[PDB]
């Protein structure tokens, strides 16, 4: 059945931690909505 | 039923205890999440049953109580912020510079942020606070690390 509960306001936080790479990846989107590495 | 904008947790009281299957954006009376989270099933707002309005398995997107209303897009330049809402954890903003998912039908933004299952539907923001997509659909690289697309629907 499921339900929803609030988690907070949607807002851009001033000095948030910066993480993650910025990778360029060749991928494919099949009919089922799944991505896959080429 | 509630009208408050903001980011929401999608929990599951009956199955394996009140666990978190995903996250969602409420805006302009419409709830947005990723399809594999709800499977296009109607949801509960405590007092109001929210029914799916539009759905797309290919885009992995569904909306409730109205059409998809998020149309802000990544500028292919700026750094973004994943408003991550992990299971059993307080919401937090995570700044990053998106990578790129290269497909035959063009390129879309992708964020290299690794968060547990149940975080799907977490909004990705631009520096104006506008949701430019949802987190939770992507790939796993050789590292075992995770890269999610910045999944955005049409308005």
């Amino acid at each position: 059945d499921m339900y929803i509960e609030r988690a907070g306001d949607i807002t851009w936080e001033k000095d948030a931690e910066v993480t993650g790479n910025s990778p360029r990846l060749d991928v494919a989107l099949d009919e089922s909505g799944d991505f896959s590495l080429v | 039923g509630e009208t408050t904008d903001g980011v929401y947790r999608v929990m599951t009281r009956r199955l394996l205890g009140s666990t978190q299957v995903g996250v969602g954006v409420m805006q302009e009376g419409v709830f947005h999440t990723m399809w594999h989270v709800t499977k296009g099933a109607a949801l509960r707002s405590g007092e109001g049953r929210l029914d799916p309005y539009w759905g797309d398995v290919k885009q992995d997107l569904v909306s409730y109580c109205g059409p998809w209303k998020l149309d802000a897009a990544w500028d292919g330049l700026s750094e973004v912020q994943l408003l991550a809402v992990p299971p059993g954890e307080r919401a937090k903003n995570i700044q990053t510079l998106p990578g790129i998912f290269k497909t035959k039908d063009g390129d879309i933004g992708a964020v290299a942020l690794d968060y547990p299952a149940g975080t799907s539907g977490s909004p990705i923001l631009d520096k104006c606070g506008r949701v430019i997509g949802l987190y939770g659909n992507g790939v796993v690289i050789k590292n075992g690390s995770y890269v999610s697309a910045i999944t955005q629907g049409k308005r």
